[PDB]
């Protein structure tokens, strides 16, 4: 079974597969199944083949009812694990998942200013206190903010005659802002009023061609936390509102923008992004790194015509939904309610972290007991409900460093700390009796009942000269 | 595997100028010497009144590596009025692509921008400048009278372009009908022959373009980058250019027919955003006098061991068949954010093995994102999955990427050693790199170990000095070498033997050679190409059977070769390298005889 | 809208000469005059663009000058090919309007018209209607007038004339005029006569006949 | 090798339309506008307007603003002009001229005459012109009444061309008139016969007139 060519060094047995064992002194196949070495006769003390093991550090309960003070809220359970796995071998982690009753919530509006949007602002003059009221009844601590784009200000995208420039809707006639790339006009605040003043003083701006560069808003806008204001320990709804298909990396080639995105946060003096003319567009894989890293949840209110393309976009990318526009916006508070509702219905896991040449399986446990799915998501559950999920984990080879994983729900801030330490050697290689009396009068160090031959001396116990 | 890395041919341009953008070889038409052409679209010239304008500089070769602008253009903005410029010349990115074929070079502005006539606008319809020797004439097939985003007034004409083997230019232009792209296509005759300075919008008999269509394929990016190549074999040079944003961004990949731009095959890409189309290259890459298709998709997102999207890129390969259908293979990055497959060479037969080959870039990455480009052999089959070469730039930038591979040509044998090299440019650093290919030796290694089996008790052979009876047998090695192209007619050879090699680290080696009373053997050795197949022998014995009691595991004849490169040196300074899809190890294996 | 006017409507020259035609612009076009040659058969070419930019594949004769509202097409060594009429254009603003146009003929020696004069046919006679027709033939210049005299007295009234181009051969020009009346007028009268006032001679020429004489 | 191909002569009632087509070639016709000039017989040049085949934009002189509509199939490389309400101020020649650029028109097509009459096809009363009853004779032949242009007429079927005068034709009540003139020695006719072949398509019209007197 296990015993293989080579196989010839505890370290070396233990590599070739999870199960195998090891002996000593009693007595060059010493490496084999368990059941095998005892068959043969190995002492059960000699063989002390490592198996994978967890240590919890951290497993608090997961807290039940609302809680008047943010400290005792706990929706991951446990928070800290450590992994010893042995190579070839997998352990499987059961993590509980279970939403607060009161769970503060952040929503950004970031909103397509192009000009066929100037009606989408008139009907949203009171979204702001019409969603806050709405949220009041599901969370205590909810805060708002606005943001706006339209397109990176240059060339081919927008018209670069001066009269334009000033005015690029004075063909039209009709009052345009000079094109912008992200305006960041209102942190987050609990104050509602605050953002119904600014959408009403908020003027359309216009450009060219029919894709827009709300990417490198939404970039901007999940990475600038500061600035932002996104709190730790809350949702982080990013309200994306636009009736145009978005560009996407090098597209801004053709303005001769030719250096990528870096995914920093680049807000100047005015709160607006100082890169748009100078990086690409970002890319798929750079939004998904950025939304994730910053826990950040997606919602495409986009119109009919582009809701087929962003169902595509949300796909990629974890925690991402979309809603069906109306051309006026008229319909953008009950799209928030749905998403909203529908996200604290769910709980979906995530694997953050040193996780590349991990293999990971998932299973859910959705209602308790009566539902296993091997997928890593649970789906119609009311608040207070628990979703479980066992998560497995491989490493396929032996490897010296550790690794740092969090596994956590999409959107929620509780994660669960999780240390991967493998484990390839035997307790006997610490012992290693160097210049050992049984291998020849010190021609070998004696290790794990074998004999390691010192340099010039070939044999079981190194008793040939070379 | 045959590029010299070790000392490669360094240019570099002016601090900011984007030198390296572009590259291309110059070729000129008199057998005369040949130099290297290197974009630098942001480099501030003489131009009365213009900033940035870009440059095209020839660079000569092995003459201390200097590099000076070609004349196209010495002047600044045409006026329609006094105080009202007709064209705008000012960061028009002049050099942004350029390609040559014998004595022409075409290089193109494609920010370029034109008042028109009627009205006072600033439409980046694109230039470029074709210099075929002494003569240097405009061609700016976009700037019509189809004004506007919806004619050809955002066309940005040249942003890609390439020659056909009979002397027609291919012409991309992304922005075309908004932004639904558009392929143009002149004869070189009609370039130079229609061109008249007076007017701006030139009638070319014999022009291919692309036709406006629905709205719906608006903002797809046709001209984004074309190839050429024979694509229904009837001799004339096929279309092929990318389309990233096509197929609502799945991109796609289209070819038209080189003769009346009719639509001949399509591709499209499988994953959303993933920029399929960014770059095309058609090659023949197996030896079937079929050109084939090759088209980088830099963004593409792939299935890490943890099941997370990774971006790393990747390039299809699609190699054309008799039937008209392609046979597609994919090929994937290596490091995330990468882009590999942003460019894509033709390399021609660069190790002269009878098929040809071709570089990828992954510009970005690298350490500390230096860039790398991976050299991909051909062979019957199609193309070699694992590169058999890794080349990695060297420089760092304070501001923009290094994005070293970001333009790559090969495909010109510039020292005449032979073997077709490469050129690479890395725009963030402002620096050109031209690899020149080594030659390539191969090597015929045989061996041989008479008798196979041994018998222990068999003793027919005496120990050095004065000893007695062990049990020998005979282990000949045979070395045997030819090369092509510019080589030294000796060769120095390296080569070792090792008895009983499986035994590793603390185990009894069984067989030892007869003088030595060692299981290894070194031996310096001499040949040269085309020569005969010049052998040794030695003999070697088996250990007492007291000393081992394994006799039942082969006993192995590991057989090495290997070559001192300084040795071999020629007057450009080029070692040659050893064949490396030969291995330089051979292993015969002998049997102790049982009863 | 800009009005262009050439003044002079027709000139004469001979082979080899410089043949000047001038136009003006009511307003300042800004250098943007274009010149057109148009020949007999109503073919119409472009000669000059921008004032002075030779529209490539024709021939270095032609050429152009001027600037803000007056302008001239220049002929050096006028060829045969060349007896046409040439428009100016203004593209500076819409509308584009043209110039009235300058005919270019060649200068030919006087010469004296034949003059034929024909009674209405029987066949036309049968209908009704009775056509008297005057040829006059090969004359130069191309200035003439015809008086059709019936009794002594210019009938003036059912006459209609057409007069051919100029002959490439020779330079010549040929004029017909035909006096149609009913059969019962016709029939009414004796004498019919035709009449052509030239340059090359004071005296009228004059060809007639009596209807009932033979 | 830019050539415009404009279609053949048109003939329309009075306040009925016609619509002229103007086939490009030896360019890209979409890249290009193409101009339409009107000429009436005798006058000069009057400038239409112009269209941007590509986009279907078209600018006209204020006096034919009503009175054309321009388009341009682009797939055919055709240009399009439709005249309506037509009156006889409508009849002349309408010329297409595809645009240099400079404010300048470089090529032309032939131009498509238009006339605008009430009158229906009339086929030609072909008289022959003989002298009163002297080194050379001149003979006629008066082509009288026809509708529409155009005829032919040769004499002795084209055997006689130097010394012919044939005259443009000229409106007479409606209707179309002609006349040509042919000189011959005075030793050849009446001792040789001198006729006039005329020949009106529009009505399957071939008349032989010989002159005897
Ligand atoms: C745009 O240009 C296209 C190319 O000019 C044109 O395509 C052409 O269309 C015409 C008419 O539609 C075809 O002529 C017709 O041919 C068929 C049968 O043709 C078969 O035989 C010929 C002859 O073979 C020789 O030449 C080829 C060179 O191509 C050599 O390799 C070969 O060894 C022989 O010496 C062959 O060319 C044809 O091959 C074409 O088609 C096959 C099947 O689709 C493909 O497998 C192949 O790759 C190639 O595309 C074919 O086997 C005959 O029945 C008819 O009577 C007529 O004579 C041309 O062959 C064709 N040429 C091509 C496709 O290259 C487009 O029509 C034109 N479009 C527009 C809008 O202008
Ligand atoms: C590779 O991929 C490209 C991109 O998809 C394909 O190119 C498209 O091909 C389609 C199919 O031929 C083209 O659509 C066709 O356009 C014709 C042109 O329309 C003219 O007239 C309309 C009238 O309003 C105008 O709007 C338009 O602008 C043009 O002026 C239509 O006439 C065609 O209609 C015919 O086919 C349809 C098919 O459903 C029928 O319903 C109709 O009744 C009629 O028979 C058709 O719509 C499209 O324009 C092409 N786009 C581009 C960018 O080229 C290639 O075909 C494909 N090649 C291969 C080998 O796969
Ligand atoms: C080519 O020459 C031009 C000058 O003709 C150089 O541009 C000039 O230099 C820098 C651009 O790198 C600009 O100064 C910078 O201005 C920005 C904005 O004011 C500021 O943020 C920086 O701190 C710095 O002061 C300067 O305005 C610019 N002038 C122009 C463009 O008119 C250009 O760098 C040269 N390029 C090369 C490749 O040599
Ligand atoms: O969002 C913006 O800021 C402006 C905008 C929105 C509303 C009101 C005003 C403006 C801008 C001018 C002020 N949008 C951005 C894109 C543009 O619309 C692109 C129409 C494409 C349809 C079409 C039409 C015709 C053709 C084609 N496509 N494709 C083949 C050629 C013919 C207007
Ligand atoms: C030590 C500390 O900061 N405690 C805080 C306190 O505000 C809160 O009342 C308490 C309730 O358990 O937990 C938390
Ligand atoms: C929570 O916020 C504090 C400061 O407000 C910050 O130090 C900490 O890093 C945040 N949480 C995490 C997980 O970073
Ligand atoms: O092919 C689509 C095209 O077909 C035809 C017309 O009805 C157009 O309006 C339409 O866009
Ligand atoms: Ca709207
Ligand atoms: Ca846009
Ligand atoms: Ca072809
Ligand atoms: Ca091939
Ligand atoms: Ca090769
Ligand atoms: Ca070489
Ligand atoms: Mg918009």
């Amino acid at each position: 079974g296990c015993a293989l060519g080579g196989a010839e060094t505890c370290e070396d047995c233990l590599l070739i597969g999870p199960q195998c064992a090891w002996c000593a002194q009693e007595n060059g196949e010493r490496c084999d199944t368990p059941a095998n070495l005892l068959a043969k006769g190995c002492q059960l003390n000699f063989i002390e083949n490592p198996v994978s093991q967890v240590e919890i550090l951290k497993n608090k309960p997961l807290s039940v009812g609302r809680q008047k003070n943010s400290s005792d809220i706990v929706q991951i359970a446990p928070q800290s694990l450590i992994l010893k796995l042995r190579p070839g071998g997998a352990q499987t982690l059961q993590v509980h998942v279970r939403q607060t009753e009161d769970y503060p919530v952040d929503l950004y509006y970031l909103m397509d200013l192009s000009a066929s949007m100037d009606d989408d602002l008139n009907t949203i003059k009171e979204l702001g206190s019409r969603l806050s009221k709405e949220m009041s009844k599901l969370t205590s601590n909810f805060r708002l903010g606005f943001g706006s784009f339209v397109e990176k200000p240059v060339s081919p995208f927008v018209k670069t005659t001066p009269e334009e420039i000033a005015n690029p809707c004075s063909s039209i006639p009709y009052f345009c802002l000079p094109t912008f790339g992200f305006k960041h006009i209102l942190p987050l605040t609990n104050d509602a009023e605050r953002f119904n003043e600014i959408v009403k003083n908020q003027k359309i701006s216009a450009n060219i061609d029919t894709p827009e560069g709300g990417f490198d808003a939404i970039m901007q806008a999940a990475v600038c936390k500061e600035k932002i204001g996104w709190r730790n320990d809350s949702l982080h709804l990013l309200v994306f509102v636009s009736d145009a298909d978005s560009h996407f990396g090098m597209d801004s080639k053709l303005a001769g923008i030719v250096c990528p995105n870096d995914g920093l946060c680049h807000l100047d003096s005015k709160n607006e992004y100082s890169m748009s003319t100078v990086l690409e567009y970002p890319t798929i894989g750079q939004l998904i790194d950025k939304l994730v890293q910053n826990n950040v949840l997606l919602i495409f209110a986009v119109t009919q015509e582009q809701v087929h393309l962003y169902e595509n976009y949300a796909k990629l990318i974890p925690g991402a939904t979309v809603g069906l526009l109306q051309k006026d916006s008229g319909n953008i508070l009950q799209l928030i309610i749905s998403a909203y509702e529908e996200l604290r219905s769910e709980v979906e896991l995530e694997v953050l972290g040193d996780t590349e040449g991990l293999n990971l399986s998932f299973t859910a446990i959705c209602n308790n007991g009566t539902l296993f799915q091997h997928q890593k998501k649970c789906s119609h559950m009311k608040v207070g409900d628990t979703a479980s999920f066992s998560v497995t984990v491989n490493i396929p080879h032996c490897e010296r460093r550790s690794r740092h994983i969090i596994i956590k729900p999409v959107g929620l801030g509780d994660a669960l700390e999780l240390l991967v330490s493998p484990e390839c050697n035997c307790d006997c290689q610490k012992e290693v009796e160097v210049n050992s009396s049984k291998c020849h009068h010190g021609n070998g160090s004696f290790q794990c009942g074998v004999c390691a031959c010192h340099p010039g001396h070939m044999g079981p116990r190194c008793e040939s000269g070379h | 595997f045959n590029l010299d890395v070790d000392s490669p041919a360094e240019y570099s341009g002016p601090e900011g100028s984007y030198f390296g953008f572009a590259v291309d070889f110059f070729v000129p038409s008199a057998s005369s010497r040949m130099f290297l052409l290197v974009g630098a679209p942001k480099a501030n010239t003489t131009q009365p009144g213009i900033v940035e304008g870009g440059q095209v500089l020839k660079c000569d070769w092995s003459s201390t590596r200097r590099c000076q602008p070609i004349e196209f253009d010495a002047t600044g903005n045409r006026d329609y009025a006094k105080d009202d410029p007709l064209e705008f010349k000012s960061h028009q990115w002049f050099g942004a692509s350029v390609r040559s074929k014998q004595d022409k070079i075409l290089a193109c502005a494609p920010l370029y921008h034109w008042r028109t006539e009627m009205k006072q606008e600033r439409e980046p319809v694109g230039t470029c400048f074709l210099q075929d020797g002494t003569k240097t004439v405009e061609y700016a097939p976009c700037r019509s009278q189809d004004i506007d985003a919806d004619g050809q007034g955002f066309c940005q004409g040249g942003f890609s372009i390439d020659f056909t083997k009979a002397d027609r230019v291919l012409l991309g232009g992304p922005g075309s009908f908004y932004w639904q792209g558009q392929l143009i296509s002149d004869q070189v005759a009609e370039i130079v022959s229609k061109y008249d300075p007076n007017v701006y919008s030139i009638k070319y008999n014999n022009q291919l373009a692309t036709r406006t269509a629905q709205a719906i394929f608006d903002d797809s990016y046709l001209g984004y980058s074309v190839a050429v190549g024979d694509f229904n074999g009837d001799g004339i040079d096929d279309f092929v250019s990318g389309v990233p944003r096509a197929a609502r961004t799945l991109g796609m990949v289209y070819i038209y027919d080189g003769k009346n731009m009719s639509s001949l095959y399509n591709f499209t890409g499988e994953q959303m955003a993933a920029y399929f189309g960014f770059s095309v290259a058609a090659t023949d890459i197996n030896g079937d006098d079929y050109a084939d298709v090759f088209i980088g998709a830099p963004l593409f997102m792939d299935r890490g061991s943890d099941g997370k999207l990774q971006e790393v890129g990747q390039v299809s390969v699609s190699l054309q068949r008799a039937s008209g259908d392609f046979q597609t293979t994919k090929l994937n990055g290596f490091e995330v954010f990468a882009r590999f497959g942003s460019a894509i060479a033709p390399l021609g037969d660069l190790d002269q093995d009878g098929f040809n080959d071709i570089a990828i870039a992954a510009p970005y990455g690298g350490e500390d994102k230096k860039g790398i480009v991976y050299i991909f052999n051909g062979r019957s089959t199609g193309l070699n999955a694992v590169p058999s070469q890794i080349l990695e730039g060297q420089w760092a930038a304070r501001s923009c990427p290094p994005s070293f591979g970001y333009s790559m040509k090969g495909a010109t044998d510039i020292d005449k050693n032979g073997y077709p090299d490469l050129i690479v440019g890395a725009f963030g650093v402002d620096r050109a790199i031209l690899y020149r290919a080594r030659p390539v030796i191969t090597v015929n290694a045989g061996l041989e170990v008479y008798p196979s089996i041994l018998n222990q008790d068999n003793k027919t052979c005496s120990l050095p000095g004065t000893a007695l009876k062990v049990s020998c047998f005979n282990v000949r090695f045979c070395l045997k070498a030819d090369g092509k192209g510019v080589l030294p007619r000796k060769l120095n050879f390296q080569v070792e033997l090792l008895l009983d090699k499986l035994k590793q680290k603390g185990a009894i080696r069984r067989a030892l050679f007869l003088y030595s009373r060692s299981p290894s053997h070194s031996k310096n050795m001499t040949i040269s190409r085309g020569g005969l197949m010049q052998c040794e022998e030695l003999i070697a014995y088996l250990r007492d059977e007291s000393e081992f009691r394994d006799k039942l595991t082969p006993i192995t004849i590991f057989m090495e070769y290997r070559l001192d490169y300084r040795t071999a040196a020629d007057t450009t300074g080029l070692q040659p390298i050893l064949n490396q899809f030969t291995p330089a190890n051979i292993s015969r294996q002998a049997h102790i005889l049982l009863d | 809208d800009i009005q262009m006017t050439q003044t002079t409507s027709s000139l004469s020259a001979s082979l080899g000469d410089r043949v000047i035609i001038s136009c003006r612009a009511s307003q300042d076009i800004s250098n943007y005059l274009s010149w057109y040659q148009q020949k007999p058969d109503g073919t119409v070419k472009l000669l000059i663009f921008y004032t002075s930019k030779l529209h490539s594949g024709v021939p270095s004769r032609f050429s152009g000058s001027g600037s803000g509202t007056d302008y001239s097409l220049t002929i050096s060594n006028l060829d045969q090919e060349d007896i046409a009429t040439y428009f100016c254009q203004q593209g500076n603003t819409f509308p584009y309007t043209f110039g009235g146009g300058t005919k270019v003929e060649m200068r030919r020696a006087d010469a004296a018209p034949t003059v034929s004069i024909f009674p209405p046919s029987s066949e036309q006679l049968t209908s009704g209607g009775a056509s008297v027709v005057c040829f006059l033939n090969n004359f130069y210049p191309k200035d003439i007038n015809v008086k059709w005299k019936i009794d002594g007295s210019e009938r003036q009234n059912g006459v209609l004339n057409s007069w051919t181009d100029q002959d490439s051969k020779d330079s010549t020009y040929s004029f017909s005029s035909t006096l149609t009346l009913t059969k019962d007028e016709y029939e009414r009268h004796n004498s019919y006569t035709c009449e052509a006032t030239h340059k090359t001679s004071t005296s009228p020429i004059v060809k007639s006949f009596n209807r009932n004489e033979c | 090798q830019v050539q415009l191909q404009q279609s053949g002569a048109e003939l329309a009632e009075p306040g009925a339309s016609v619509k002229m087509s103007c086939k490009a070639s030896g360019y890209t016709f979409s890249s290009f506008w193409m101009h339409w000039v009107k000429q009436r017989p005798g006058q000069g040049l009057e400038w239409i307007g112009y269209i941007n085949p590509n986009s279907g934009y078209t600018e006209c002189n204020e006096i034919f603003r009503d009175k054309a509509t321009m388009t341009a199939d682009t797939s055919s490389s055709t240009a399009y002009m439709q005249l309506s309400g037509l009156t006889s101020e409508d009849s002349a020649v309408y010329y297409c001229a595809s645009f240099l650029g400079r404010g300048a028109m470089d090529y032309w097509g032939q131009g498509t005459s238009v006339t605008v009459s009430s009158a229906k096809t009339t086929a030609p009363s072909v008289y022959p012109l003989a002298p009163v009853c002297g080194s050379s004779v001149t003979l006629g032949c008066l082509v009288k009444g026809y509708f529409p242009e155009p005829v032919t007429l040769t004499w002795n079927s084209g055997s006689l061309s130097a010394g012919v005068h044939t005259f443009p034709a000229v409106l007479q009540s409606s209707l179309y008139t002609l006349s040509s003139s042919v000189t011959v020695v005075a030793s050849t006719w009446p001792s040789q016969s001198i006729t006039c072949n005329v020949a009106h398509p529009a009505s399957s019209t071939k008349v032989d007139k010989k002159i005897e007197p």
